[PDB]
RNA sequence: GGGUAAUUGGCGCAGUUGGUUAGCGCGCGGGUCUCAUAAUCCCGAGCUCGUGAGUUCGAUCCGCACAUUCCCCA
RNA sequence: AGGUCUGUGAUGCCCUCAGACGCCCUGGGCCGCACGCGCGCUACACUGGCGGGGCCAGCCGGCGCCCGCGAGGACGCGCGGAGCCCCCGCCGUGGCCGGGACCGCGGGCUGGAACGCCCCCGCGCACCAGGAAUGUCUUGUAGGCGCCCGCCCCCACCGCG
């Protein structure tokens, strides 16, 4: 249950892409399909755990669990939530 | 302000900007049944349930 | 940079580490290393003592990692 | 093992052969900090001396410390072979010994002198600092 | 001498008893060379003293440099 | 007017032809090193290193006994397969037991001949994931792991598989 809750709360709901041309970024805000959302949530979980356990004494598994719990709690201490928020803001800025 | 979740009922092709976006028609199953058009990234299919942060934007 | 000992200097073992751990529900070698700033080996030895005594119990075991549960509550 | 608490005689940092040694490391890897002693030669020396090897060097009572010295100046008597030594078939006396700190630096200096006056290929090369073995120069090995 | 105003981060500028404040600018990053974009991090006796207040760039007062106008029997 | 007259009893026209550019012998060199860059290999560690044990391939394929720490060696016959991985322990974020270049004594193999290749003790270099710039890839694929043949007296970080 915790894992599904995390994969839900992690995953963007909006993103920016280049379509407006005009010789510049001209990025346009768009929406995001569910499959991409789950894929990105998983990727972010794994990546955040990986970055912590490197050259640190603690093991990979504890980092994994911590990331999962924090993301499921909706807390922004985690890496996943932070990336989600980042993307959402750079998007809404471009909407 | 509060995001709402819309359903897909028709996909009407990609764009020429590297072919990543796909135009999509959606309907507010919340009760309004408004059939509009948006721009979506990633693989989509009929009966998917998009989530929208705007109740008043368009595309074309 | 940081250094940690490998051998407890006498009263240190009981005046804290034993006390501290006994007030923990779950534990591992590495957590306790990072918590009271001692090397991992000493953690291994101590936890051996404790499972012998009976306060803690094993829930999962393996060469790379084992984790305990506080059976004293 | 099963040594949790520092013994009453724990010695936090050991000095020996002018080098200093810490008492948190296991014994056979601390001695490697001496110049002339490695992993293989140490396990062999201690064992002959009836010393535990999986012990922290701070619990090394001086009684066990002295017998260890007695075995690094006359090791051949104590059963250790001769293919395990640093210096086999010395150029002068033709004997075999093990050379520790201080001895190595002096010994290394005198060979080059021997090489120099004798007028060899290696000696002339050492003094402009080139490769002695046949490993190729030219390619790579540049700033 | 008399009156008026002002001195802030490396930069001019708004801010005045509870943000060290906005832009400029520091370099590392992302964004088809990667800049105009955006993200992030950094830059301080706020000219100098005292006064009361939970708490003054911040309210009064001391003195110095700068600018405008005005005054003059050793 | 891409490369190959240096693969050939494939060749036109030139040059060399008895102090020979023919052929055979002895040595040296093709490897030399202030410097710029092209394909590769090894690592920067805990999703790990060391020690012990258990276990399965394919192109295909050879073994016993006795010495020696080992690499190797003397005899004698026809017979035959691994790394990663899994289990138990040690180390405990320290340029440290990560990494293994350089150098100093010593033991052997090939060969007419070591400058070549293997093993043992000691010493223990750079390196903390890499700027402007750039390459390859869609299922048993990338990547990781090892094993065979070719050239070969000896030798594979190469190449075909």
């Amino acid at each position: 249950q915790v894992l599904v809750d995390a994969v839900a709360n992690s995953g963007p709901r909006e993103d920016s892409c280049r379509i407006g041309k005009g010789g510049q970024v001209r990025r346009q805000s768009v929406d995001v399909s569910p499959l991409r959302r789950v894929n990105i949530g998983i990727y972010n979980i794994a990546t955040g755990a990986r970055k912590a356990a490197f050259r640190k004494v603690r093991p990979f598994a504890e980092c994994l669990a911590e990331e999962i719990m924090n993301a499921a709690a909706g807390a922004d201490k985690s890496y996943a939530i932070s990336q989600r928020n980042s993307v959402e803001r750079i998007a809404v800025s471009n909407r | 302000p509060e995001p709402i979740n819309a359903r897909v009922i028709e996909v009407l092709g990609r764009t020429s900007s590297r072919g990543g976006i796909t135009q999509v028609k959606v309907e507010f199953m919340t009760g309004e049944k408004r059939q509009i058009i948006r721009n979506v990234i990633g693989p989509v299919r009929k009966d998917d349930i998009l989530v929208l942060m705007e109740s008043e934007r368009e595309a074309r | 940079k940081v250094d940690y000992p490998t051998l407890f200097a006498d009263e240190a073992a009981m005046n804290e580490a034993l006390k501290f751990i006994k007030n923990s529900k779950c534990i591992t070698h590495t957590q306790i290393c990072e918590r009271l700033r001692v090397s991992v080996a000493l953690a291994k030895r101590v936890m051996r003592q404790l499972v012998k005594s009976g306060d803690f119990a094993i829930v999962s075991k393996s060469s790379r990692m084992t984790i305990f549960k506080n059976m004293t509550k | 093992m099963t040594t949790i608490v520092q013994p009453n005689d724990y010695r936090d940092l050991l000095r020996m052969f002018n080098t200093n040694i810490q008492g948190k490391v296991v014994l056979e890897c601390a001695l490697v900090g001496i110049k002339g002693i490695g992993r293989r030669f140490a396990n062999v020396a201690l064992k002959k001396a009836n010393i535990d090897v999986h012990k922290r060097a701070g619990e090394l009572t001086a009684a066990e410390e002295d017998a260890l010295m007695k075995v690094l100046e006359d090791p051949l008597s104590h059963g250790i072979p001769a293919w395990m030594l640093n210096r086999n078939n010395d150029f002068e006396s033709g004997k075999d010994m093990h050379i520790l700190v201080n001895t190595i630096a002096s010994t290394h200096r005198a060979d080059l002198e021997r090489l120099r006056k004798t007028r060899c290929e290696r000696g002339v090369r050492h003094h402009h600092n080139l490769k002695v073995r046949g490993q190729h120069t030219k390619s790579t090995g540049r700033r």
